[PDB]
């Protein structure tokens, strides 16, 4: 997951 | 928005997709090439496909469960880039470019007949 | 092999998927969440959840175009989920996290959950 | 386009  | 995303998510589902694929599960359309059949899910091949996209939002055609292509369209051609759009994966040789950026051309897929173009001029 | 891959065709193929559903097009199901209804296309939901996977692979439960969700699922959790599946991005917040979580585990959609178990453990 |  990552911040986009 | 503040969302978080899922790197590999994409790849992911069309993993699947192309699962579902390999097993006919809830494919909905036949492609016929000459005397050759391939199965597949419209949705697929409408986010593809310039050529299918127009097919499939047809108000009639959208309902048909066999497509007949040109019977200029080489099975081979086709069956390659049906692959891509189910893996990503373009199985690009000296011996089918030709075939595969003709098969391209025809389904309105941009980024397949760019990277043909490219592979020929290199060997000119 | 000996394939090229285009990087980003997985995501445009998800992007696409994502504006066929937003307008309606070739939806072959509607989610019933308690008062809430969801259309969506099934090969999407079977390739992002193990509980589509296993309901539209049925003998029976692939030909519904109606299909009700558990009372206790809560409709804002699942229109979540189903943005998540369509596009990658999970919109979690405080406010929402339990409901998300939640209806992940019934979903079968495992790093969902983990990311959730991981945030809530962070604020523990 | 990459080498996969
Ligand atoms: N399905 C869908 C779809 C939608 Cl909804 N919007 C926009 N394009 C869509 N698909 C589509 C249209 C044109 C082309 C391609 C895909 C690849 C390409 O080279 N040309
Ligand atoms: N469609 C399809 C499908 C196929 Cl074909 N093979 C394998 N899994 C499939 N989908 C599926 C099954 C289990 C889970 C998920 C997706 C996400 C998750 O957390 N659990
Ligand atoms: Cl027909
Ligand atoms: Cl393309
Ligand atoms: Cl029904
Ligand atoms: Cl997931």
């Amino acid at each position: 997951w990552v911040i986009p | 928005d503040s969302c978080i995303q899922f790197t590999r998510h994409a790849s992911d589902v069309l993993l699947n997709l192309n699962r579902l694929r390999s097993r006919d599960i809830l494919t909905d359309v036949v492609i016929v090439v000459s005397r050759e059949q391939f199965r597949a899910h419209k949705t697929v091949l409408m986010a593809c496909s310039g050529l299918f996209y127009s097919i499939f939002t047809d108000q009639l055609k959208c309902n048909l469960s066999v497509i007949n292509l040109d019977p200029e369209i080489n099975p081979e051609g086709f069956c390659i880039l049906l692959d891509f759009m189910y893996t990503s994966r373009l199985n690009l040789r000296e011996g089918n470019i030709m075939a595969v950026m003709a098969t391209a051309m025809y389904l309105q897929m941009e980024h397949v007949v760019d990277t043909c173009r490219k592979f020929i001029k290199a060997s000119e």
